[PDB]
């Protein structure tokens, strides 16, 4: 990155952070023009720049050489004994669209001494999607109910040239859609999971105006302020859960891995509240609740798809996403 | 005979008219009749260095007289150091003087001058001797070709004269603004004498240790660099850039100087990339060497031949770096 956890910054330096600055300053690399830092030199702005993603794919491939170095998982590595994913389905169509969102620009303008404010807003078009529900039918043939981790990814089927991807060629392109822990009772049952409850996403933030209104009303009235329903600001926006896709529709693989929750959450309790954004943002003030490597079970090479196809607790199905322009 | 007067006179005579057979009859007699192998008790090494050099001479393996000499040439340096090694083992002045007279007439003049200088500097027998300035012993190495040609013309016409030197280049060449620094004859004597006092070929088996040599190597060259940049600042120029093996050397050079034997010194064009030098190194070898030195610096240790660490996070570290650089 590097962080202050680095055991040896004198030798390994700070590749990623220095690269942000190197790229950010390429419009004035020697300081001759008195230009300020580039958008790459702020986390507020860095993803605006196309080169952000070329830099971060470069970095991602460094990590990938490490994750590719381990032995591929075996059947016995992956099998959650007695747990079968019988079916994966979605209630509701997968549809994306653009809608409108407003925020205030008042803090950006200069206020006169004893002249009144005026409302000044920006209106942006943002991606969004309709709500839907996963229906994951699992058969628990162990003699008792068992905690399970449900891991949900969206994976490409074909590339931009229309070439069908192998699982090994798809896995590093998959995007995480959800991760949750749930007790699976003995027998066959369909687990229902709302898109709105994804542990990858969080809602749009409440406005400054709304926070002022609520705090002022509580302080002025002597009432307690309860903002506990508000989620953290770390997490993919709910509205961006799905890729835009195309008006004509695109097909993707919806990948579901159901893994041993007692093992995955050992030491972190499978009954405890892990918040709304634990997949990538962790749990505020707590250890990370999933002991598995980030990306499990897609983070190792899969040279032989037969291994995954023979694991009953893994299943993928084709879904279609349509963009409504 | 060991008095400072006689030792100084002997050295003066040995260095007089160095490109011709000695014109001093007493040195002529020694060169004809002295046997370096004739009394091993003359030497602190029981005569070994004299045997080594005489074998090279008797096998006709030494560089001919009237030929260019470069201290950076491995074989020519080895030959000069064979004579140094003999002089360095002499117990008494007559051994030193007689070997110098003997080998003056047998060995290349550049090797001989080098060996005699470092022999005087590094032998207690040399104490009290003042070495003549090399710009009068080998004036070609300190005098541009035009002035040498006027000296040749003065000799051809048997007419005494004094000729003005007036710096290389033209006024169109901004680098000429600071030619008075690196072309100053005393600055060049400073530089050659530092390296004679602190030679990279020194081994403590020659008799004593050269304290902090590697750190003094860093410091004397740091000061040459910083002093040159002060002349540039004095003359409305920017500081020098640093060399890079993969980047152009912007500023070329036409020495307009010649060897006594070997021809004119070669010119380097402006704005050239480094090329591999046959028999020396590839440019890429220089980059790898640089990388390995920076690896030691950033590790905080030098790696020994058997792999163990040599700590440089201590005051001697800069000296050890000078040793390896
Ligand atoms: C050489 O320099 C001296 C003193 O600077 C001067 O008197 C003399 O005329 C010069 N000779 C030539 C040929 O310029
Ligand atoms: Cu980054
Ligand atoms: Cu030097
Ligand atoms: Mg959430
Ligand atoms: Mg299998
Ligand atoms: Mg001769
Ligand atoms: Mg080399
Ligand atoms: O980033
Ligand atoms: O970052």
């Amino acid at each position: 990155e590097s962080s202050m956890y680095s055991p040896n910054a004198q030798y390994y330096g700070s590749l990623h952070n220095t690269a942000h600055v190197m790229l950010g300053r390429q419009g004035d690399p020697h300081g001759k023009f008195n230009l300020p830092p580039g958008v790459m030199e702020h986390f507020e702005t860095a993803t605006r720049d196309p080169s952000f993603f070329r830099l971060h794919k470069y970095m991602d491939n460094i990590f990938k050489k490490h994750t590719d170095s381990f032995p591929p998982y075996t059947h016995d590595d992956l099998e959650f004994a007695g747990m079968a994913v019988d079916g994966v389905a979605i209630d509701g169509e997968l549809i994306t669209f653009f809608d409108e969102f407003q925020y205030s620009l008042i803090n950006a303008v200069d206020s006169g001494e004893s002249i009144e404010d005026v409302e000044i807003n920006a209106r942006v078009h943002r991606l969004n999607h309709k709500e839907f529900t996963y229906k994951i039918t699992v058969s628990n043939s162990i003699g008792s109910d068992h905690l399970a981790t449900f891991r949900i990814f969206l994976c490409p089927i074909e590339d931009n040239n229309g070439i069908t991807l192998t699982l090994d060629k798809a896995r590093w392109l998959c995007i995480e859609l959800d991760k949750f822990f749930q007790k699976v009772p003995s027998g066959t049952h369909t687990i229902h999971r709302s898109s709105k409850d994804s542990s990858v996403t969080v809602p749009d933030m409440p406005s400054f105006h709304s926070l002022k209104e609520q705090a002022d009303n509580a302080v002025n009235g002597g009432h307690d302020l309860d903002l506990s329903a508000y989620e953290r600001s770390c997490g993919i926006p709910d509205r961006m859960l799905l890729p835009k896709s195309k008006p004509e529709g695109m097909e993707f693989n919806l990948f579901v891995a159901v893994t041993d929750g007692v093992k995955d959450t050992e030491g972190h309790n499978g009954d405890h509240d892990h918040g709304g954004t634990h997949a990538q943002c962790g749990v505020h003030g707590e250890a990370y609740p999933d002991n598995r490597p980030l990306g499990y079970p897609l983070e190792r090479r899969i040279p032989d798809e037969r291994v995954f196809d023979g694991v009953p607790n893994i299943k993928h199905v084709v879904v279609k996403i349509v963009h409504h322009p | 005979a060991s008095s400072t007067a006689h030792k100084q006179q002997d050295i003066n005579h040995l260095l007089d008219k160095i490109y011709e057979d000695t014109k001093y009859p007493d040195l002529q007699e020694i060169a004809k009749n002295f046997n370096p192998l004739g009394d091993t008790s003359m030497y602190n090494d029981q005569g070994a260095a004299a045997e080594v050099l005489m074998k090279e001479l008797n096998d006709h393996r030494l560089l001919e007289q009237h030929h260019w000499y470069s201290l950076f040439n491995a074989r020519q340096r080895e030959e000069a150091l064979m004579l140094f090694a003999v002089l360095n083992q002499c117990k008494v002045w007559y051994c030193f003087r007689n070997n110098a007279a003997y080998f003056r007439e047998q060995m290349n003049e550049g090797e001989f001058v080098y060996a005699l200088y470092v022999g005087v500097i590094h032998s207690k027998l040399g104490d009290g001797i003042v070495l003549p300035p090399l710009y009068e012993i080998t004036p070609h190495m300190f005098t541009n070709s035009e002035v040498i040609d006027k000296a040749y013309s003065a000799k051809m016409t048997q007419k005494a004269g004094t000729f003005n030197v007036s710096f290389t280049g033209t006024k169109k060449n901004k680098e000429q603004r600071v030619a008075y620094f690196g072309e100053d004859i005393g600055m060049n004597i400073h530089h050659v004498t530092w390296h004679m006092d602190f030679p990279f070929w020194w081994q403590d088996s020659y008799g004593n240790h050269l304290d902090r040599k590697g750190e003094l190597f860093f410091w004397v060259h740091h000061q040459l660099t910083a002093r040159f940049d002060f002349e540039r600042l004095s003359n409305w120029l920017d500081p020098v850039d640093e060399l890079h093996w993969d980047r152009i050397i912007r500023e070329g050079f036409a020495p307009l100087t010649s060897y006594k034997y070997g021809g004119e010194f070669p010119v380097r064009p402006d704005n050239i990339h480094f090329e591999d030098v046959d028999g020396v190194a590839h440019v890429h070898d220089m980059e790898i060497t640089e990388n390995r030195i920076y690896e030691a610096i950033d590790h905080g240790y030098i790696t020994a031949t058997d792999g163990h660490t040599i700590d440089i996070r201590q005051p001697k570290g800069i000296e050890l770096l000078g040793d390896i650089i």
